[PDB]
RNA sequence: CUUCUGGACCCAAGCGCCCGGCGGGCGCGACCCGCUCCGAGGACAGUGGCAGGUGGG
RNA sequence: CGGGUAAACGGCAAGGUAGCCAAAUGCCUCGUCAUCUAAUUAGUGACGCGCAUGAAUGGA
RNA sequence: UGGUAGUAGCAAAUAUUCAAACGAGAACUUUGAAGGCCGAAGUGGAGAAGGGUUCCAUGUGAACAGCAGUUGAACAUGGGUCAGUCGGUCCUAAGAGAUGGGCGAGCGCCGUUCGGAAGGGCGGCCGAUCGAAAGGGAGUCGGGUUCAGAUCCCCGAACCCGGAGCGGAGACGGGCGUCCAGUGCGGCGACGCGACCGAUCCCGGAGAAGCCGGCGGGAGCCCCGGGGAGAGUUCUCUUUUCUUUGUGAAGGGCAGGGCCGCCCUGGAAUGGGUUCGCCCCGAGAGAGGGGCCCGCGCCUUGGAAAGCGUCGCGGGCGGCGUCCGGUGAGCUCUCGCUGGCCCUUGAAAAUCCGGGGGAGAGGGUGUAAAUCUCGCGCCGGGCCGUACCCAUAUCCGCAGCAGGUCUCCAAGGUGAACAGCCUCUGGCAUGUUAGAACAAUGUAGGUAAGGGAAGUCGGCAAGUCAGAUCCGUAACUUCGGGAUAAGGAUUGGCUCUAAGGGCUGGCAGCUGACUUAGAACUGGUGCGGACCAGGGGAAUCCGACUGUUUAAUUAAAACAAAGCAUCGC
RNA sequence: UAUGCCUGGGCAGGGCGAAGCCAGAGGAAACUCUGGUGGAGGUCCGUAGCGGUCCUGACGUGCAAAUCGGUCGUCCGACC
């Protein structure tokens, strides 16, 4: 809604930061595992609920 | 509209809601009440009538007289 | 027909959201909020129903930045009782106050 | 919630520059600008407030204080009243007639409304429909539609 | 907006110490002298063209004047 | 001029609730309705505000009386019997 | 010490006494004394603990 | 133990009164009669010792 | 991981086609054209709850978007939500919940006045606090600007609250230098004038009060006659058809509306005034003359400089136009008047104002106290929310799910109608695919000769009837009804006739716009021509009725109901 | 979702037409009759809305773990 509360988008604020994919130069380390972001969360299919 | 407005488009089978719902009776007659008593009332200030005919006449026209 | 719409988010017909049709100089017919019809004062004797006369019918805030002359007459009990139940209660104060000298 | 109306009555403090308004029961009879009297001294016309004591027998009162100071419990529902039977001197004790038909003996300080309360005859208009009986409790309380036990479930 | 009926009044809004400037309208049957000043646009609808002039130079030396 | 035979004011209800029933609020639907001569100003303006309230809709008097006729029956003969127990108290 | 009315009603008038350099204070007015605020109950209602009856709630 | 109480449960201690019915209630039963149709286990109006109707477990 | 199986399926809501462009690649994208749909209770334009970056720009075509995709609510990279006057914030509504007190083994619970409860300026309060983005609640509107924001930015014109410079008011002078006044003033009155002292205390008002009927005023929209400016048509006709033809807040003035709620004069029966209806009057009508409130209307400051239309020229310069009218049971909105209904009477508080009272304050002859934005000037207005979707793809239902989810604005024609149908503004591409064919069997729609329920548990389904007008309407009844009972006739088009108004001048002139009735003519007897739109009657059973009920197999004779009666206190 | 409370919102067009009122008639009188007006109601047809009768229709590994179509109930009230 249009009518937001901060604390409500102050948390919509840190899920939409979040929402980045890994950048590429982090598999290029040593004991790099990490092959993508696995917590990437779609706003249609995922809801945050809180 | 100028068709309708000279009666035409209007017979019994152009009709399909209630006399009633076309001209309401208590606006005829509403229409009708003004109408005679403006000129009661024009007559009465013309001096044609005096305020004892005007009242009785007013009467008469709220019954179904004229 | 232009069909307009609301200018704030409230967009139902309550009592405070009630608009008016205006015509901007950009000739648009728009929407402007009007304010709620002011009741002028009542009289204090609780007998008259009319509301009392010479006094500005708007809203108490509005009374905040009227004039005093705008809100009240220039009669005794002016802006809080009628005419008429003054001149009734100048009456009644002064038969009631010989009766109390006829006792004695 | 009641039917019977209910009187704005106006008072002077006492003891303090200031105007005391009470609710009372209204007695059938009265109107507004009537000039009522409350205490022992008072006359015995309709709407004063008398005690039970120093009414003549036969008075036919209503708000009866059932203990002295309780400030009116017996007869306030619209069309009843209750009559002064008989006085007791010695133990200071009244006999009323309550509007069950019951004789309670209360005090003789116990005050009362003369009169009866008004809007009575409510009873004796039959309600036709449903929805004027849903009215009636709708102000009352959620108690209307009251399901038979035998059409329940055991 | 405030209109100004008389002469002399709009000389008075002119020679205020908030007057920032007054604006010189020329209309088809009227010019208008616009004063600008704290609150409110004073405004003296001159009818006739002779005294336009007129009040033109009679304004105080200092206050910004603008022809639209 | 007359539009029904017995029904009357009760004629609203049509064919429902029962003859004897609109019958019996006949009686009592006139008398809530009708219009008393005010005993204070004169003007037959006592109308029911509501259940025990009528008031003048001229002198604005307000006279709690009863639920369906402007005085009961039973209120007269108390207002008469306390007079009368009045009168016999100062004596 | 208030019953004729849809009024008004307080923040002492007055007297006595006293202090300041025109003001202020006190008393009477507004009686004194006193142990429960005023009434209705009252060692009964009631409370806790045992005992009997009743109890498809 | 005794009294009252059935618009209390109920029954008809009392022996079903007024009513009603082969009924949404009749086992026998597709009862009998009339009517309704060329033909009716249906329908209606009647008949009622009614297997097992019935009066605020409300009758009509 | 198989057979199933490249099978079921990709079938609700009419529909697409042509050309071109980009591109490796086009039934699906984009532009243009044509044909259609939604048809203003929209498939339109904006919100609330919810979602939370889905919004916007560019790029990708790998996975996803059940065909494809050059496209996307996908993916990748950047960007985007600007407020004193919009809301939150403030108030208490039902409520919720501390303190005292009580209880409780105990976490705690009960409880909302009930205890030395006043932290203010002589004090009454009686109950801290929380609880509404639909209640209460001071005050911003017009134009312009963005790829996405807008009553928030920009420009212009204001307003409100709080806080400490001018003018004006108070201030009117008399009587003999002196003495003495002066906390305004007008009107018979309603009441007026730009202010016009005053506290504790007291009183009152506004906030702040249902639903329904009818009427009138104002506006927006629609409608009609013109005049401009563009455009369509121009085979024939058409001075034609279509589009567009305006002025915010605030201030002032004036129409208009309301005072059966006010004022003065006066006095009423031959009673009068008056409405659609009512209603009103010796507690004072009618009449005349006033006063007040509302004036969202018009004019005007704003203000045309801007906006718009059009013609040009080079973020702009210019020309020209933005006009004159007339109507209404029209449609919405709003303001009034007045009545009806209730065994229904249809909120509180914050806040603001008026009055009563006159404790006090002010200066001694020109001022002082004081001044309700009186009129101006000066300063400040913090915090949070603000993008977008708001639903046959941005919410919920596992999804782009034929379900569900609170509202606001509402054009023309037909018609009684916000019915159905057609069109304009606006929107869309037929609802998660296309091409070909037109077998059976289906689902949906329709017709059928002759007979007319012989079908079947059963007229199930279907059909008949239907609008309006003129007629005619029984048994029975609680007299209300039954009833649109039943049964009949008429209905188009065109051309006339008659009847129903207003304004102006004292009958005359001018001007309507909505309908009814009658008649003639006319036709392949067709005419509520589509659409919309009751089959009826004679009885039995049950329930009085209206209402309610097993969400997802039972809408009933069940429950409820008024009435009746009993019982307790 | 069931129910009470609080605060808001919403509910075309028509039919029959109740009390009150006006007038004209009839009558020796009591009183009656007619026309109009008025717009009552858990009134009627009916849109939105809210319901969900029948087809025991469609669907029934569905659009849907209850939906769709026609038809249908009610639509100023115990309404939504
Ligand atoms: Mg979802
Ligand atoms: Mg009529
Ligand atoms: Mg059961
Ligand atoms: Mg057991
Ligand atoms: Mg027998
Ligand atoms: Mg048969
Ligand atoms: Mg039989
Ligand atoms: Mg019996
Ligand atoms: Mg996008
Ligand atoms: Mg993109
Ligand atoms: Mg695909
Ligand atoms: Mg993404
Ligand atoms: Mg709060
Ligand atoms: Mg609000
Ligand atoms: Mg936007
Ligand atoms: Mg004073
Ligand atoms: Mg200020
Ligand atoms: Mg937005
Ligand atoms: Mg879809
Ligand atoms: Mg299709
Ligand atoms: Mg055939
Ligand atoms: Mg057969
Ligand atoms: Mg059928
Ligand atoms: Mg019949
Ligand atoms: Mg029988
Ligand atoms: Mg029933
Ligand atoms: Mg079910
Ligand atoms: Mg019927
Ligand atoms: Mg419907
Ligand atoms: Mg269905
Ligand atoms: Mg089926
Ligand atoms: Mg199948
Ligand atoms: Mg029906
Ligand atoms: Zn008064
Ligand atoms: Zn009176």
């Amino acid at each position: 809604s249009s009518h937001k509360t901060f604390k409500i988008k102050r948390f919509l604020a840190k899920k939409q930061k979040q929402n980045r994919p890994i950048p590429q130069w982090i598999r290029m380390k040593t004991g790099n595992k990490i092959r993508y972001n696995s917590k990437r969360r779609h706003w249609r299919r995922t809801k945050l609920g809180l | 509209t100028l068709a309708r407005r000279k009666g035409r488009h209007m017979g019994i089978g152009k009709r399909k809601g209630t006399a009633n719902a076309r001209m309401p009776e208590k606006l005829s007659w509403m229409r009708r009440m003004r109408i005679l008593r403006r000129l009661l009332r024009r007559y009465r200030e013309s001096k044609k009538i005096d305020r004892h005919m005007y009242h009785s006449l007013y009467l008469k026209v709220k019954g179904n007289v004229f | 027909a232009p069909r307009l719409t609301y200018r704030r988010r409230l967009s139902y017909n309550t009592t405070s959201n009630k608009t008016r049709l205006s015509r901007t100089p950009g000739n648009r017919i728009v929407y402007l909020y009007t304010k709620k019809v002011g009741k002028a004062p009542k009289s204090a004797c609780g007998i008259c129903p009319g509301r009392l006369r010479g006094i500005r019918a708007v809203r108490p805030k509005v009374l905040m930045r009227l004039s005093k002359t705008k809100k009240h007459v220039s009669r005794a009990y002016g802006g809080s009782m009628c005419a008429k139940c003054v001149r009734d209660r100048i009456k009644r104060a002064f038969l009631i106050e010989e009766q109390k000298i006829v006792v004695k | 919630g009641r039917g019977a109306p209910l009187a704005k009555v106006a008072f002077r403090d006492p003891y303090r520059f200031k105007k005391r308004t009470e609710l009372f029961v209204a007695a059938e009879g009265i109107h507004t600008g009537q000039f009522v009297y409350c205490g022992k001294k008072a006359q015995l016309n309709i709407g004063n407030v008398l005690p039970v004591g120093t009414m003549p027998e036969g008075t036919i009162v209503c708000c009866v204080e059932e203990k002295p100071g309780d400030r009116g419990k017996l007869a306030r529902a619209s069309g009843n009243y209750a009559t002064v039977i008989s006085h007791n001197p010695e133990t200071k004790k009244t006999r009323v007639k309550l509007p069950s038909g019951s004789k309670k003996v209360i005090s003789s300080a116990n005050r009362a409304i003369v009169g009866v309360v008004a809007g009575g005859g409510r009873i004796d208009k039959p309600i036709l429909k449903a929805g004027r009986a849903y009215h009636k409790y709708k102000a009352k309380r959620n108690c209307w539609p009251r399901v038979r036990g035998v059409a329940m479930n055991p | 907006p405030r209109k100004i009926e008389e002469i002399k009044d709009f000389l008075l809004t002119a020679r205020r110490k908030d007057a920032k400037s007054v604006k010189i309208k020329k209309n088809k049957d009227n010019v208008k002298f616009k004063v600008r000043c704290s609150k409110y646009l004073y405004t003296l609808v001159i009818t006739d063209k002779e005294k336009a002039e007129k009040l033109k130079q009679s304004l105080p030396p200092g206050l910004s004047v603008k022809e639209l | 001029a007359k539009r029904t035979k017995k029904v009357g004011i009760v004629g609203k209800y049509g064919t429902r609730y029962g003859a004897s029933l609109r019958k019996m609020v006949k009686k009592i639907e006139i008398s809530q309705h009708a219009k008393y001569t005010c005993s204070f100003c004169g003007k037959t303006k006592m109308k029911r505000k509501a259940v025990g309230i009528w008031h003048c809709g001229s002198c604005m008097k307000i006279v709690a009386g009863g639920a369906w006729t402007y005085n009961t029956t039973s209120a007269v003969t108390v207002k008469s019997a306390i007079r009368r127990l009045k009168e016999l108290k100062d004596q």
